[PDB]
């Protein structure tokens, strides 16, 4: 175990990408989140998983319980607006009849799952049926109207043409299907962030079985934390089964040094906000969920 | 070019500012008038709520014109579900609508008169002051608004946030006594509004013959074409409105599109011109950064791809080819709307059957079809659009008059001395809480 | 000596100000004799919040709007008596339902009544608030600050239930009638709540309140008006005398 | 003015009954509450009044705004279950267009009106348009199911046959149209009382312009308190116009001595209940609306 | 030494007891090793409330039922730890809607959660409450009273948010998510509230909660489950270890 104060508790950290070439075609990064859920399904570690499927408007995610490789793959790619993944967490154990639920999502959604496992409040059967969680790194998120405003105005792109979006190197990047690229400085995007993200003290999905993201690894590759016993069993067996290319993270640029720094900026900035809440008013303050 | 900023504006409804680029004489070259009122977000919070609740929430967008949102929202729901309301419900709604237009135009007299001159003098109206003629004028205005609110309360259940409108018509018809009372009050009101109208037109006509006004001690020249713009106008009725249930609707949703402030407002600027003597409290400090594209709180609806002017002048131009434009023309057209309000009320009372039905026998629950309703609010075309399915609002959109007028007024600021930009603004009778919703 | 009164407009609809103005010549009488309006963006050109004896504050506070937060803090600093005018200021009202996501400020998501950010001395609940109540509070505030001891005693007794409401909390709903009246063994079936509800969300079934919670816009009126919320017998039993006193103070 | 601590503030107290023989045919007692409202309407002191009209089930009252002599007379007779009279108080000034509202009801309903006059909370136009209030004496009230249980079980009568009910001389009396009489001991009725009546500290409608009831006067006659200037103007002019027979109350048996005693028992018992609320729990109590 | 546990049935539906029993062999394990059931009218013949280490109290209190009021007072007197078991006991739940008028006790009109009559140490909210939560609270209560100091420290940390809920108040509704989460700038759109709602009153529209208030039965579950109500990082980050500890305590 490593007990990093900004990267959470983990056993190891590698740089990885799926060896499944079909998965990689539309994966955001290394295809880790898709590849792990597909593999867990084929191996019987899960019988279904909650993923950010395609929704009713372009680039709007819709949470869905996926129970086939095909349905899991439909959720490839980052949607930078809210996907209420946990809304299907109980239902997966009811009408879907699952015994071994997988869950994908960002840090706060990983938090929601663990709170439900330990303090189930009208969440019967959920603590014992969560089987496998994969958490994405997340700096901040946006409402759908925010995402529309950023892509359509600031990047000047039609949503119906966008093939990929990416926040990296200080910019919001928009890639179109016909091959064009547009960028927006992140300074322009700040007004649009979901306000509840400003109180979030978790960057690399500390509470997931396995955590995965982009920062620290080259393009096409993911930085992966293997954290829990569940996480280590599944990762070991998938590596052994040929499912991933890996590199120790210390042999990779920018690697864990850049990552630990961005994690620190996130927590530091948000801890400050958390603190300003206490004296937000005159002789009174706002609620602190962490108190 | 220099940049001066007035924040906040005053003697209008709600919270806005003027971010103005001016030439070396202080004449606006390009000005942005923008909402900085927080977005309460009525369109998004409406989704999933019941079609009965949403109009009563929308009412609380604005307490000067709650009739506009109550009626436009209700009638958008009725248009989406295909509900035809009874005649006597419609007559009561028109009475409510006309009464509120009286109270609103008269309240606006209170807000604009401090910029105006007692005819033939260099004295401005101070309506607070217990002196003549101000006090006699205030007494007339006060009685006018009292009559108006009373009628509104009788026909609408409440003067502010009327309670009688409901999906399918009204909760209540009125008694024979109530109908007589409304008629008695409208007769009294008609004489008063004729007097107030002639008074206001004279004051305005005196303004058009002036060459300067005094702002903060200084003489400010009055341009002849003050407030002129080339956006044209939009209006759906001279009095009430229109909805997608009509055989021939008078608003065309294929000609409408709403953008963000992005397409029409200035980006980042820095204030380099400050006047601490601007009454009362000065202008924005030198060095302040402003960004109208990002700070504006409204969307920008357009008609044929361009901002438009809505409101009384828009109505008279659309329906009578009223052919004067700009600030004083807008003031004139607003005053001219006084008598139609009282004649309409009296005609509607005459046709109202106090034993008549006020609620449709059947209220359908909707299948998700789109409907829309336009109410000609005192400040202009208020258009609500909705999809109702199973009694719930699945989609909602509000194009409110001051929302329309924000980019148009902005363009009308060109040519004005920045010290009277606010006078250009007030001729639009702005409701910034309305505009933002 | 006239007291100094401001109208502060937070995230409100200005219907609270309209309600004040709907006292008609009563308002002009008050402005003539008892009070100077030192601040009101809707009616006067004073651009910044000055000192006030009484701040009539309408609307709630958007947490994501910096100027708004500064305004409500500045208001408490500048005012002897802070009045939450109307249900948005008292209880959030329709802004309880705000949840962001609309142009052009999709981050404008969170709204709180003013009592969650500053200390509030007096509630005037209602949506819309009744003109008569706003008038009574203005007149009594004056008497509390410029009267003889007999007047300042009356004024303090009159305002006490409205000050108690400010100390009780910042929430208003049809449920108040359940939580604090019916569930408390206090409801006696008078039907007043039904008359006060601005949206007709309350009916009485066999003499007992029935709330259409998905019609209720959370204004707090019904509990306020209920004669088993507060019933201060020392004031209300003197209704004839207190009415005559208020009338005389408005007389010409 | 008399300032009695149990009978409230009043100018005089007489024993009276209407001289209108039609009104008396179905009045509960002296016909005071009907006679005053009819007279106020004919004279223009009111243009309408809220009365306990006939409802949808036998002996269930329905509040209604009455604007004719005929509609007022429909409300004669005591209904011993809840009539939410104040529910029409604002509406009378809206769609009904009244300038001068009358209100009839029991003590707590008189209280509601005066609270609305002084603390109008979403009650615009109500303070200035209340013109005339007539309050009934009231010891306690009942739900409709309570009244059904009392009449049908304990008195063994069909509600469709009842012509009058009366609580007096320690009994609940039921009179049928065909001429029979049944009684129930009031001890049997106590379980059925509306619980909110047990906190009521007002017996003879202290806050009304005029108060009227039965106790203290013979059958067919009412005990009347004239309390406010409004009340004295209307009563004086009605007496002068020949509308009432009167007797000074001191010349009448049982008179004001019995009445003051029952008033005292009511307040004493209910003040005790009010007090027990404060320590109803362990280390906590129930709300006191009077605190 | 086994702790002494009672089940006290106020105005409840017994579904809270069923939820306890739905721990299956876990309940029998607890009764075998850690706890004696000294009182439960549904399962045992002890007629009167004895002394208890833990009283699991379900249902609310009818103010007009004398035996009920005496029972809840007697329970606090007889118990070291009082647990409001389920949403009726915590928050009133469907008995908020009670308003009298039904045979054969039309005066049975007023119901309050137990926390309005006695002091409550621990809330277990939910309707129905989750078996796992009731089990965790029983096990941790034992550890708090019979463990080493490392266990009593864990137990105290585990129970703290449930004790904080008991101190927060006695009201539960969909509005909690507005008042205390969205309106506070804390909602991040996870959707957990929607999963926990037992009546499907919550949907998410553009990532934000939408409450069908006339479906909501006022159980307080959604705010409880929300990860922005309480999120005690010291406990929840140790989910793997705390899970292993609880499992081992139930093992054969
Ligand atoms: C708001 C958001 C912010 C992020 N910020 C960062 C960051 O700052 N640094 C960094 O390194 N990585 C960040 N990521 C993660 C990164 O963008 C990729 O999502 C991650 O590397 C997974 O890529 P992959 O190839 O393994 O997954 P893929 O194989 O492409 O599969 C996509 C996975 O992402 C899930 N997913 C996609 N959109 C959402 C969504 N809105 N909400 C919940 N789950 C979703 C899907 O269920 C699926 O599990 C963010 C992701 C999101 C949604
Ligand atoms: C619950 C109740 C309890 C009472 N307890 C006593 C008592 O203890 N001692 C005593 O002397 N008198 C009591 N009275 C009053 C008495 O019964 C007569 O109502 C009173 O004397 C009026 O009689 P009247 O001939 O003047 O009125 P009538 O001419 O017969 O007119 C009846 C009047 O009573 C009103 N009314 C009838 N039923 C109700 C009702 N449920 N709620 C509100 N208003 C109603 C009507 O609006 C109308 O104004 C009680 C009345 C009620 C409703
Ligand atoms: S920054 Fe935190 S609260 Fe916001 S979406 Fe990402 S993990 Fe959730
Ligand atoms: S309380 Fe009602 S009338 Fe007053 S600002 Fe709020 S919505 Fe407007
Ligand atoms: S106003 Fe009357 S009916 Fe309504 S809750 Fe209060 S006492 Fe009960
Ligand atoms: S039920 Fe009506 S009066 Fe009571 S809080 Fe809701 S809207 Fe206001
Ligand atoms: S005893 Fe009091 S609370 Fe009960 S009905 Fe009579 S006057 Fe009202
Ligand atoms: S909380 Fe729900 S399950 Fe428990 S006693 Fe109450 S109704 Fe029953
Ligand atoms: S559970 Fe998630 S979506 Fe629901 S109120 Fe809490 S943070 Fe918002
Ligand atoms: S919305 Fe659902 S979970 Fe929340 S209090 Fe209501 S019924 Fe309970
Ligand atoms: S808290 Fe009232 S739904
Ligand atoms: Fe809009």
């Amino acid at each position: 175990m490593i007990e990093d104060p900004y990267l959470g508790k983990y056993v190891t950290c590698v740089s990885a990408r799926s060896t499944d070439k079909e998965i990689l075609k539309k994966a955001q990064d290394g295809g880790i989140a898709t590849a792990l859920m597909v593999y867990a399904l084929e191996e019987g570690f899960i019988d279904g998983t909650i993923v950010a499927g395609e929704g009713d408007k372009p680039w709007q995610p819709k949470p869905v319980v996926a129970m086939t490789r095909e349905d899991i793959l439909k959720a490839r790619g980052t949607r930078y607006n809210i996907s209420p993944q946990i809304s299907w967490l109980k239902e997966a154990t009811r009408s879907f009849g699952l015994d071994k639920v997988g869950v994908t999502g960002v840090c706060c959604q990983m938090q929601a799952v663990r709170k439900a496992q330990l303090y189930p409040i009208n969440m019967r059967d959920v603590p014992g049926k969560v089987a496998f969680t994969v958490g994405l790194f997340c700096m901040e998120n946006f409402s759908y109207k925010s995402l529309q405003s950023i892509v359509e105005d600031h990047a000047n792109q039609s949503l119906g043409s966008v093939k990929k979006m990416e926040i990296t190197k200080g910019k919001f990047w928009v890639y179109t299907e016909r091959g064009n690229v547009a960028t927006v400085p992140l300074k322009a995007t700040h007004k649009y962030e979901q306000p509840g993200c400003h109180v979030c003290l978790d960057y690399v999905s500390n509470l997931a079985d396995i955590s995965t993201g982009s920062v620290g690894s080259p393009d096409g590759w993911s930085t992966v934390f293997i954290r829990t016993k569940v996480g280590n069993e599944i990762w070991s067996k998938a590596v052994a089964d040929g499912m991933f290319e890996t590199k120790p993270i210390e042999e990779v640029k920018p690697g864990l040094d850049l990552l630990r720094k961005l994690a620190k900026q996130k927590i530091d900035k948000n801890q400050k906000t958390v603190e300003e809440r206490k004296t937000f008013g005159i002789n009174k303050g706002l609620r602190n969920p962490y108190a | 070019t220099k940049v001066v900023e007035i924040s906040p504006t005053t003697r209008l409804e709600g919270h806005s500012k003027l971010t103005l680029k001016v030439n070396d004489q202080g004449i606006v070259e390009r000005g942005d008038w923008l909402s900085i009122t927080p977005v309460r977000g009525i369109e998004k919070l409406a989704i999933g709520k019941t079609m009965e609740q949403v109009p009563k929430i929308a009412s609380r967008v604005c307490g000067i014109c709650p009739i506009a949102h109550t009626l436009a929202s209700t009638e958008a729901m009725e248009a989406s579900i295909g509900c035809e309301i009874p005649t006597d419900a419609k007559l009561l709604r028109i009475i409510l609508h006309a009464a509120n237009r009286i109270h609103s135009h008269a309240l606006h007299n209170i807000l604009i008169l401090p910029d105006f001159y007692i005819p033939g003098t260099e004295k401005k109206f101070n309506l607070f002051a217990n002196e003549q003629p101000a006090r006699s004028v205030m007494a007339r205005i006060v009685r006018i608004r009292e009559i108006a609110q009373t009628i509104a309360a009788i026909a609408g259940g409440e003067a502010i946030h009327p309670s009688n409108p409901r999906i399918g018509g009204m909760y209540h018809n009125v008694s024979p006594r109530a109908k007589q009372k409304m008629a008695d009050l409208a007769k009294e009101c008609l004489v008063l509004v004729h007097e107030q109208m002639e008074f206001m037109l004279d004051v305005i006509r005196n303004m058009q013959n002036r060459e300067f006004v005094e702002v903060g001690g200084k003489q400010i020249p009055l341009p002849k074409k003050l407030g002129y713009h080339n956006q044209g106008v939009m209006a759906t009725a001279p009095m009430y409105g229109s909805s997608s249930l009509d055989d021939n609707p008078t608003w065309d949703f294929t000609r409408w599109k709403e953008t963000r402030p992005w397409d029409w407002y200035m980006g980042e600027v820095t204030i380099d011109l400050e006047d601490p003597s601007y009454p009362i409290g000065g202008t924005t400090k030198v060095g302040t950064k402003a960004n109208p594209q990002m700070e504006s709180c409204t969307g920008v609806p357009t008609y044929d791809g361009q901002p438009v002017e809505v409101g009384p002048r828009a109505r008279l131009a659309t329906f009578k080819n009223f052919d004067e434009k700009g600030t004083f023309a807008q003031h004139i057209a607003r005053q001219m709307e006084y008598p139609d309000c009282c004649y309409t009320i009296l005609n509607c009372l005459d046709n109202l059957n106090t034993s008549g039905k006020v609620l449709a026998d059947h209220i359908p629950q909707g299948d998700g079809s789109m409907g829309w309703a336009a109410n000609e609010a005192p400040r202009g075309s208020n258009i609500h659009l909705a999809r109702v399915k199973d009694g719930k609002v699945r989609w909602y959109d509000m194009l409110v008059p001051t929302t329309w007028n924000f980019p148009t007024c902005s363009r009308a600021l060109t040519g004005a001395p920045w010290q009277i930009a606010e006078m250009v603004v007030r001729a639009y009778d702005p409701c910034v809480s309305c505009a933002t919703h | 000596n006239k007291i100094k009164i401001g109208h502060v407009h937070m995230s409100g609809c200005t219907g609270c100000l309209v309600s004040l103005a709907d006292n008609n010549l009563g308002l002009i009488k008050i402005l003539d004799d008892y009070a100077d309006l030192v601040y009101c963006l809707t009616l006067a050109d004073v651009r910044h919040i000055p000192e006030m004896d009484v701040a009539l504050v309408e609307g709630s506070v958007c947490l994501q709007d910096h100027e708004s937060v500064e305004d409500i803090k500045e208001t408490r600093k500048k005012s002897k008596i802070v009045v939450a005018l109307g249900s948005c200021a008292c209880y959030g009202n329709i802004t309880r339902f705000s949840r962001g996501g609309q142009h052009n400020q999709p981050q404008h998501e969170s709204y709180l009544p003013i009592g969650d950010l500053i200390d509030v001395d007096v509630y005037i609940p209602g949506c819309p608030p009744s003109p008569e109540l706003i008038r009574n509070v203005a007149v009594m505030a004056y008497l509390l600050l410029e009267g003889n001891e007999e007047q300042k005693e009356l004024a303090g007794k009159y305002l006490k239930p409205l000050m108690d409401l400010a100390k009780r909390g910042t929430s208003g709903c049809f449920c108040d009638l359940m939580y604090d009246v019916i569930n408390q063994g206090l409801c006696m079936g008078c039907g007043t709540c039904a008359a006060s509800c601005p949206v007709h969300a309350i009916t009485l079934e066999f003499g007992k309140p029935q709330g259409e919670r998905d019609l209720c816009i959370k204004c707090g009126s019904c509990y306020g008006a209920c004669p088993r919320s507060f019933f201060n017998l020392d004031v209300i039993s003197e209704f004839e005398n207190i009415s005559e006193i208020i009338a005389k103070a408005l007389k010409d």
